[PDB]
Parts: structure tokens; C-alpha cells; sequence
């Protein structure tokens, strides 16, 4: 059982973004539907509209949020470069006694780009002594998420491992960050050449160490 | 205002695992409280709800195989749960509903449960020289990386990590050091495997 | 000859919020009971005793008319062995009940545009209510450490809230007059 909420909402700095959440006549209908916020899957919620409408303390003018019936919406007014979160909706029902949830939207802002600060760190000296290696590239601050970031390895193309993460996070500075590592063997480090690591935004970058 | 959750992590399935919210300026016993999860990569769930006065409201997922209860003479309130499964596996939150006069404000930090088998994972910490540490192969989550203990508040990047195929996790945090002296102030990783009960303490040296 | 005044309680013009039952003490009278349900007007009547009509052939020491306004899911609340924020911490029926449980929806009579904001449910109480008891206290709720001394604020809300009754609203969610008739020499049929 759930709220039906869209999974995606854009806006440019400024605009208003208007999510919806439509459910039955024993939902949203009344039982005061609640509004809630999260940065980050993990993350802890926070209450930005409740009582269907009202607003707590601590919440901006720039939320609000109205009811229609079957639907009710969150208007997101004065679009912050922050505020893309992923959104959810609650809602009572007397008809199975629980709390009903929404699908969630993830509200996404359009605007301003950023370079991507990358440190790569070598094996340990003592991971190393283990008979293995690995390899690690920590990319910092960027706003586009995109970061393609297949190890090059050498300057001849080699994709045997390097796993890579997804993206998010930042949160402070509400850019994004990610890792990507390379595991070797503790023989082929010796291979020499020293790999680098293929960031590629719109730009590209590759600190080869 | 705060509420923290202190429950477990990893749980074979069909086990049972005790969850717990200690209660910092609300008194439990009054307000009426709720618990809510989040699976891994997913939406939010209800799970119980306990009144004041009693009467317990739970979500037919669950039904039997959890129970909620509030400690008397202490402040905290509890989720039992027993005969889990690989579905429960999610992050628990405590949170205060206060049904119309506000709503569900005061939400806790989270306790992550990992309902799987396999077992525990120990990481192998790695200093990343001249900074940073390399949380290597580990199960369940999370870890807890501090820098100095809690002296290195600001300069801190500790980033996500990843899924190693084979089930194992990856994480690593960095510091912007002064460059400047930084042969100065010893820099030591404190990070802990609360599953694997697992506390390295290790130094990063150029 | 006396006939009870069931009509005065039942067809009353004002009710009362179910913070406040009123009880008026039924006695001295005759009671065809089986006219009260002959007055199928009614959605809920479920006597967890006795039919009305056998109990029309009965007598008691006194009889005790409970009249209040509650919502339409709440109803169900209104019964023995129920859990609810109005059973809980409004009315509670003891888990022996020997007596009628009376209802008609009255969204013509105490619905108004806006919202009838004078019907009142008791939503925080520091414990459940035991059996057929009244509290009409208006101090504000401590949830917290810190004593409220008077004043509204975090952690120190105010007990009694009000429903929000307007026409348009759902039927669930529509006022209900409930009239409770408990049966403890006087009044026979």
C-alpha cells in the first residue's frame, strides 16, 4: 500500500515545483495529509508541511501546499539550490490502521556547473605487503553528476576491475561526489606505467600517479 | 530535542533482533511515537505506532512477527522484532507523531539493520599517504570513520562506498591538511565495525 | 404512567462533544423499547445485553442515556473491546457491556461550511480512561521535561482539538450522533 507521488521533478533556480501525491477517499481525502524531506537515502526526514497545509517552525514562506480531493501538492516556491531531495507524502487511513506512504519524487535543479577536484591515492605500503594492492581515486565537488570514470590504466585501455561508485552526497556544498578503485595484484603493480583515471565530466581529467 | 537509535545490524534470517530509541527531552510515556523504515534504495514504511496510553497499531506486514513497547521508569521505547526476513533489512526510525497539533516532527538518526546471512566482515584499514584511510572489504554496514577522535571536525570527506561484486563494501575518507606543518599534528584514523566489533585506531604517516 | 423522555436525549436540538458525555438518568417510566429500534431510523443499533424487545419485558434499577457526537469511522469505537484515541481517551465502554449502542449520522444538522468547529475529541491523555468516566480538564499537555506553567508552546500543547465537520467532507468523516443507553424499580415496558 502506498501514495502515488511521480518519480521525477525539474525546475530551473527561481521556479516553483509543484509535487503531487494522489491517493483514496480514505487517504488524502482527509486525516490531514503530511509533507516530509530527505537529502539522501539514509538521511534523516524533516516535516515541511503538515496538517495538510500548515507549516511548522522553522520551515520557510517558500513551501506551501494545497488539497484537491483525491490529491493533494507540495508548491516548493523560491527554488534553492539545496532543495533537491527526494519528497515524500503521508497520509492516516482508518481502513487498514496505518500510515500510508508516497513513491516519492526527487526534485532536481538545473543551473550552474562545477569542476570535479580529484586525488588519487597509491596502494598502501603495507596493503601491498599482503600479496595484494589496489588503488584509489577519491573525486571531490561536482554539480552535473555525470562523471564517466573507467581507469584508462597505462595509456592502453584495460577494464578488468575498477569499480566505481554511484554518485550523491556533497549534501555541504550540494554538489555531488563519488569514488571509483582499482584493484591490482601485488606482482602486477610492477607492470609499470601508473594507469590513471579516466574522469571524464563534459570536460575530462586524469592524475596519473 | 534528540532521539537516538541504538539497535543492531546483521541478523540471520528467521532471527530476532531488539531495537531501541533513547528519548532526550520528550517524554516517551506522553507523546505519541512511531517507528518508520527505509529500505535499502527505496521508499519509507510505517511500521508500528504505540499511544500514550497504550494501543498499539501495527502494519499487516508485520503484524506478530514485531512488537512495540515503551520502558517504564526509562525513556526510551522499543521495536521487537522476531521471525525476520531478508525484506525487513532497511534503516529504522524513531519519530514523534504528533498526530494533528503537529505532525511527525523529531525524527531519530537511524539504527541499520541487515537481515542476511554470510556473517560479519572485519574491514583491513589502509593509510592512503600524503590524507587518508582505505576501509577495505566489509560487511554488513556502516562504518565510523573519525580523524583524531573528534579534533578534526572540518577538513573531513568521508566518502560513500561502493559494492565490491562479491558482496564485500569499500569505503575511504580524506582530510584537506594544512600542507603547511603538516608533519605537525599526528594524523589518526578511529574507525569501527560495530558487527565485526572491529575498532582500528590507525595512523596515516607521509 | 410516566413515559420515558428517551425522545428529549434522542431528538435533542443540541448535542455535546464526546470530551463531555452527557448522561441523563432514564427512570420512573415506561419504555416500549422496541419502538426505539421500531424507529429503524437508525444506523447502529446493537444491543450487546438483550434484544429491546425482550428487555421491553424487563426492568432495572436505573437506566443511563449517554449522548454524544463522534465521526463516522470512529462508530466502531464505540463498542466493547475497542482500541481508539475516542475509546482510549474520550469514551470507553467496559469490556462487559450489557447495553445498546445508539447512532445516526447528522451531517444535515451539525455540518456547516467552514466547518462546525465546535465539536471537540480529546487527543492527548497521559493514560487510557477506565470505564464510563469523564474528563473535561482543560490544562495543557506536558510531553516534555521542562513544565509548561501555563503557556502553549513546544512540548506543551493543548489537550482538547477540535473536528472539522463541512459538508463536503467524506462520509466516514461525517457527524454521528451516538446515544449510549446503559441499564443498571424504576422504568419498566
Amino acid at each position: 500500500p502506498v501514495l502515488t507521488q511521480p518519480p521525477s521533478a525539474s525546475g530551473t533556480p527561481g521556479q516553483r515545483v509543484t509535487i503531487s501525491c494522489s491517493g483514496s477517499s480514505s487517504n488524502v481525502e482527509n486525516d490531514n495529509v503530511n509533507w516530509f524531506q530527505q537529502q539522501v537515502p539514509g538521511s534523516t526526514p524533516k516535516l515541511v508541511i503538515y496538517n495538510d497545509r500548515l507549516r511548522p517552525s522553522g520551515v520557510p514562506d517558500r513551501f506551501s501546499g494545497s488539497k484537491s480531493g483525491t490529491s493533494a501538492y507540495l508548491a516548493i516556491s523560491g527554488l534553492q539550490s539545496e532543495d533537491e531531495a527526494d519528497y515524500y507524502c503521508v497520509a492516516w487511513d482508518a481502513s487498514l490502521q496505518s500510515y500510508v506512504f508516497g513513491t516519492g519524487t526527487k526534485v532536481t535543479v538545473l543551473r550552474t556547473v562545477a569542476a570535479p577536484s580529484v586525488f588519487i591515492f597509491p596502494p598502501s605500503d603495507e596493503q601491498l605487503k599482503s600479496g595484494t594492492a589496489s588503488v584509489v581515486c577519491l573525486l571531490n565537488n561536482f554539480y552535473p553528476r555525470e562523471a564517466k570514470v573507467q581507469w584508462k590504466v597505462d595509456n592502453a585501455l584495460q577494464s578488468g576491475n575498477s569499480q566505481e561508485s554511484v554518485t550523491e552526497q556533497d549534501s555541504k556544498d550540494s554538489t555531488y561526489s563519488l569514488s571509483s578503485t582499482l584493484t591490482l595484484s601485488k606482482a602486477d603493480y610492477e607492470k609499470h606505467k601508473v594507469y590513471a583515471c579516466e574522469v571524464t565530466h563534459q570536460g575530462l581529467s586524469s592524475p596519473v600517479t | 530535542v534528540q532521539l537516538v537509535e541504538s539497535g543492531g545490524g546483521l541478523v540471520q534470517p528467521g532471527g530476532s533482533l531488539r531495537l531501541s530509541c533513547a528519548a532526550s527531552e520528550i517524554t516517551v510515556s506522553s507523546n505519541y511515537m512511531n517507528w518508520v523504515r527505509q529500505a535499502p534504495g527505496k521508499g519509507l514504511e510505517w511500521v508500528s505506532v504505540i499511544y500514550s496510553g497504550g494501543t498499539t497499531y501495527y502494519a499487516d506486514s508485520v503484524k506478530g512477527r514485531f512488537t512495540i513497547s515503551r520502558d517504564n521508569s526509562e525513556n526510551t521505547l522499543y521495536l521487537q522484532m522476531n521471525s525476520l526476513r531478508a525484506e525487513d533489512t532497511a534503516v529504522y526510525y524513531c519519530a514523534r507523531d504528533l498526530m494533528e497539533v503537529g505532525g511527525m516532527d523529531v525524527w531519530g538518526q537511524g539504527t541499520t539493520v541487515t537481515v542476511s546471512s554470510a556473517s560479519t566482515k572485519g574491514p583491513s584499514v589502509f593509510p592512503l599517504a600524503p590524507l587518508g584511510c582505505l576501509v577495505k572489504d566489509y560487511f554488513p554496514e556502516p562504518v565510523t570513520v573519525s580523524w583524531n577522535s573528534g579534533a578534526l571536525t572540518s577538513g573531513v570527506h568521508t566518502f560513500p562506498a561502493v559494492l565490491q561484486s562479491s558482496g564485500l563494501y569499500s569505503l575511504s575518507s580524506v582530510v584537506t591538511v594544512p600542507s603547511s606543518s603538516l608533519g605537525t599534528q599526528t594524523y589518526i584514523c578511529n574507525v569501527n565495525h560495530k558487527p565485526s566489533n572491529t575498532k582500528v585506531d590507525k595512523k596515516v604517516e607521509p | 404512567t410516566n413515559l420515558c423522555p428517551f425522545g428529549e436525549v434522542f431528538n435533542a436540538t443540541r448535542f455535546a462533544s464526546v470530551y463531555a458525555w452527557n448522561r441523563k438518568r432514564i427512570s420512573n417510566c415506561v419504555a416500549d423499547y422496541s419502538v426505539l429500534y421500531n424507529s429503524a431510523s437508525f444506523s447502529t443499533f446493537k444491543c450487546y445485553g438483550v434484544s429491546p424487545t425482550k428487555l421491553n419485558d424487563l426492568c432495572f434499577t436505573n437506566v443511563y442515556a449517554d449522548s454524544f457526537v463522534i465521526r463516522g469511522d470512529e462508530v466502531r469505537q464505540i463498542a466493547p473491546g475497542q482500541t481508539g484515541k475516542i475509546a482510549d481517551y474520550n469514551y470507553k465502554l467496559p469490556d462487559d457491556f450489557t447495553g445498546c449502542v445508539i447512532a445516526w449520522n447528522s451531517n444535515n444538522l451539525d455540518s456547516k461550511v467552514g466547518g462546525n468547529y465546535n465539536y471537540l475529541y480529546r487527543l492527548f491523555r497521559k493514560s487510557n480512561l477506565k470505564p464510563f468516566e469523564r474528563d473535561i480538564s482543560t490544562e495543557i499537555y506536558q510531553a516534555g521535561s521542562t513544565p509548561c506553567n501555563g503557556v502553549e508552546g513546544f512540548n506543551c500543547y493543548f489537550p482538547l482539538q477540535s473536528y472539522g465537520f463541512q459538508p463536503t467532507n467524506g462520509v466516514g468523516y461525517q457527524p454521528y450522533r451516538v446515544v449510549v443507553l446503559s441499564f443498571e424499580a424504576t422504568v419498566c415496558g
